[PDB]
């Protein structure tokens, strides 16, 4: 099924196309960044040389190295920004695999919905894809419950799982899956009286 | 706002601006990057569950008293008693000088509504415990939810029962202290207090910036026509436009420092919240110090805050051991 | 041009008390906004003309055109005042006064129609409003409804044991690098 899910939708790539995007779209506002003249006679370099005598054309001149100069800097500012919060994601995406992949991982939610088994590494474009495992109950059937027993004078209290009962007499099961046992003294033990 | 801020209301302003290129188109596409990622972080915060659950009308909860944290009836906003401490406590016509093209927009989820989504995550792990987080939601009986937790300490759960009248004056008394301790003392909320306090006096700094003469004759761009020849006035409204312009450059990039540490606290809110509040955590000290039984969550303004409850061995006794 | 200095706005009376010298009232704004015209001997306090961000809803350019504007914190009424030739920057002025509009916290939306049920947020807004293009089609506004409601019967002395499972596997993207760029 996820095979379709990939292909039904396009939507589903939408972080990892973004950030070819932007990268490739900082890029063009570079580009047509030289066109402005920054208050210049012209935008062209080496006219302005020979249009203008050499004594004041440096004043010219430097008002637009300055306008260039200054488009690089707030270029390159934004990428450290933008190197910071990849690298921030790439440790998440380090973390996931040495947790979730090489092991099983008890953090609730957080190598997917639900309970985890085991999962799967994918590789990608400039990014990874994990494929969760996870184990879900199903429909429940409700019961009626009491905290403990008490037979001989003595309180009894369950060694692992809860008492249930269907209408008639009590039983011992697991808490996340119903397989009903008959009251025994193995699944039991005894701690104090019953008042 | 690029044209009104700089040098909005002349009609020498915008042709001489557009000139300069694609500068605050640039600038632009940068404050609604901003924008939208305010509004996804308190999506992924809050909104981790969809059936919104009730509480029942009976409140017999094996004799625990969580009348501090519900929602409250008598008051119109669905908001606990521990939370109208919390909004009186942050102090949120200078909202009326913002002519300049400073808007503040609104923010998506209005606040009556985030107590929704808080009230759901209570009503959710007192009746159905954490099985909620992680598929169908399942009752289970207060009492006994409560002998699990102490399953997971490492103490058997016979001794919950035999103290379950002491365990639960203790808790209803410690909740009572949270009340008073936090309007007795205001450094509780600094952690707040701050981020609403740093991006207000941001924008007064900026305001009051454009006061500057920047080596033009004058401060405004009005007068620098009427006393000046226009053949060359265009050289010092140049050294105004590029000052004017280069400031509101220094606010953007303060903007991206800033929302990058929100971003980095938002996700460890939104990580504790999806095991401390839905589940049990091994994580020591991670959800409180001391060995975690379980959390609640409560809204604020601009944050969420955690109610940790922690279980703490007291008095011992020596031994011999072999 | 009151005292010789240019500008621009709406002109109302002022009672702050202007003593027999001061002449002009000023705050940190640091722009002229208040003159005591030679004229005459009263105060006058200037506030910049009623303005906004113009922001636009459109769905897809294929699926239609048609399109709901929302300018955001002014009145509802103050909006059909601004139908003058040459007064705009905008002519598009018949949005102005168009369809039923309805009002929200973050101003006035034209060109919607505002129902009262409940639905999924397509287009957010603000304030807890979203729009879509539903059906013969128009843009309608709503708000959000957070889920579907459930109550959880609990009682003290009942527990529900699930008897069956299901398997489901869940995928899941991360970044962890972009290209490498040298100027
Ligand atoms: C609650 O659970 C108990 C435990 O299973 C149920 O008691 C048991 O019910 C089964 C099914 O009716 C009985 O098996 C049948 O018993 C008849 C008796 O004549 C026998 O002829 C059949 O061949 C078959 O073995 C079983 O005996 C019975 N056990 C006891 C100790 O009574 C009980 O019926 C359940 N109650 C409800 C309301 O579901
Ligand atoms: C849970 O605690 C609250 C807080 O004390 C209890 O409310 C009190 O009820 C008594 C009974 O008349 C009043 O005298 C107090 O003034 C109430 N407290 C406040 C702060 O108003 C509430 O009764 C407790 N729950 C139960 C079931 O006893
Ligand atoms: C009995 O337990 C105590 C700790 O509760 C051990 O330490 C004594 O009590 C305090 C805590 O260190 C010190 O001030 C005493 O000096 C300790 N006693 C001695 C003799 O050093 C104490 O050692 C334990 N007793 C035995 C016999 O093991
Ligand atoms: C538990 O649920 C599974 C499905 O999740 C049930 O398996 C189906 O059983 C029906 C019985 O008529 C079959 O027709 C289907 O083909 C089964 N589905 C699959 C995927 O194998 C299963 O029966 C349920 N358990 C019980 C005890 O009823
Ligand atoms: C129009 O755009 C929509 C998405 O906005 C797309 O689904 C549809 O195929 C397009 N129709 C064309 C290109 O004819
Ligand atoms: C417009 O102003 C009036 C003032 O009486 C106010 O009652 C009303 O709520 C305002 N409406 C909007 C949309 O601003
Ligand atoms: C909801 O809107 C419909 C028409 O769209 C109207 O007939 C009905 O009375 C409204 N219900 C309210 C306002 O409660
Ligand atoms: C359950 O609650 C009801 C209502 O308060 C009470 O009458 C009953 O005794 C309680 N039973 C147990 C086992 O707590």
């Amino acid at each position: 099924k996820i095979q379709d899910s990939l292909s039904s939708t396009a939507s589903a790539l939408g972080k990892l196309q973004d950030v070819v995007n932007h990268n490739a779209q900082a890029l063009n506002t570079l580009v047509k960044q030289l066109s402005s003249k920054f208050g210049a006679i012209s935008s062209v370099l080496n006219d302005i040389f020979s249009r203008l005598d050499k004594v004041e054309a440096e004043v010219q001149i430097d008002r637009l190295i300055t306008g260039r100069l200054q488009s690089l800097q707030t270029y390159v500012t934004q990428q450290l920004i933008r190197a910071a919060e990849i690298r921030a994601s790439a440790n998440l995406a380090a973390t996931k695999m040495s947790e979730c992949v090489l092991g099983q991982s008890k953090r609730v939610d957080f190598c997917g919905k639900g309970y985890h088994l085991m999962s799967f590494p994918q590789s990608a474009p400039h990014g990874v894809v994990f494929l969760h495992v996870t184990y879900v109950p199903a429909q429940e059937k409700n019961f009626t419950t009491a905290p403990a027993i008490c037979h001989d004078g003595k309180a009894h209290f369950p060694r692992e799982g809860v008492f249930v009962s269907n209408g008639t007499h009590w039983f011992v099961t697991q808490r996340n899956f119903y397989e009903p046992q008959i009251i025994t003294t193995d699944n039991t033990f005894v701690s104090g009286n019953c008042d | 706002d690029c044209t009104m801020y700089i040098c909005g209301d002349s009609t020498e302003c915008s042709n001489l601006l557009l000139q300069y290129g694609s500068f605050c188109t640039q600038l632009k596409r940068a404050l609604t990057g901003i924008a939208v990622e305010q509004d996804k972080n308190t999506q992924e915060v809050f909104a981790q569950v969809k059936q919104i659950y009730k509480t029942p009308p009976i409140k017999y909860f094996g004799g625990f008293n969580f009348s501090q944290i519900l929602p409250d009836p008598s008051k119109p906003s669905k908001r606990s008693f521990i939370e109208d401490l919390l909004f009186n406590k942050v102090t949120l016509l200078i909202c009326a000088q913002k002519f300049k093209g400073l808007t503040v927009l609104p923010p998506l989820l209005t606040d009556e509504m985030i107590a929704q989504y808080t009230s759901a995550l209570l009503a959710g792990t007192i009746t159905s415990g954490w099985t909620f987080g992680a598929g169908a939601a399942l009752q289970i009986p207060f009492a006994m939810q409560m002998a699990y937790r102490f399953n997971g300490i490492g103490v058997t759960q016979n001794v919950l029962y035999e103290n379950q009248k002491l365990i639960a004056n203790q808790f209803n008394s410690a909740i009572g202290k949270i009340q008073d301790s936090l309007s007795s003392t205001a450094s509780a909320l600094g952690k707040l207090q701050d981020v609403v306090n740093h991006n207000a006096q941001a924008l007064n700094t900026l305001v009051k910036q454009l006061s500057s003469k920047f080596g033009a004759i004058s401060s405004v761009l009005n007068d620098i026509f009427s006393r000046l020849d226009k053949v060359e006035a265009e050289v010092q409204i140049d050294r105004l436009i590029t000052g004017r312009l280069q400031s509101l450059q220094t606010y953007v990039t303060q903007q991206l420092i800033r929302a990058a540490e929100i971003r980095a606290s938002a996700n460890l809110a939104a990580t504790k919240m999806s095991e401390c509040v839905l589940g049990q955590s091994k994580r020591v000290d991670f959800c409180g110090k001391g060995y975690h039984l379980m959390s609640f969550p409560q809204s604020a303004p601009h944050g969420v805050v955690f109610l940790h409850v922690t279980y703490v061995p007291a008095q011992e006794k020596n031994f011999t051991t072999a | 041009n009151f005292n010789g200095l240019k500008g621009t706005g709406v002109l109302t009376e002022s009672n702050k008390k202007f003593l027999p010298f001061q002449q002009f009232g000023r705050d940190i704004a640091d722009t002229t906004d208040a003159v005591r015209d030679p004229q005459t001997l009263e105060i006058l306090d200037i506030t910049p003309c009623s303005f906004g961000g113009v922001s636009v809803i459109t769905p897809g350019t294929n699926t239609s055109n048609q399109v709901a504007v929302l300018y955001q914190g002014v009145n509802c009424t103050e909006v059909p005042v601004a139908i003058h030739a040459d007064q705009l920057t905008p002519t598009w002025r018949v949005y102005s006064t168009g369809s039923n509009v309805f009002q929200t916290r973050a101003g006035c939306l034209i060109g919607a129609e505002y129902v009262n049920n409940s639905y999924e947020c397509d287009i957010p807004i603000g304030a807890g409003i979203c729009a879509s293009y539903q059906t013969s089609q128009s843009i309608i506004a709503y708000t959000m409804s957070l889920g579907a409601e459930n109550s959880v019967a609990y009682s003290n002395n009942s527990i529900a044991i699930p008897t069956n499972f299901t398997i489901s596997v869940t995928t899941e993207i991360l970044p962890v690098s972009m290209t490498k760029t040298s100027v």
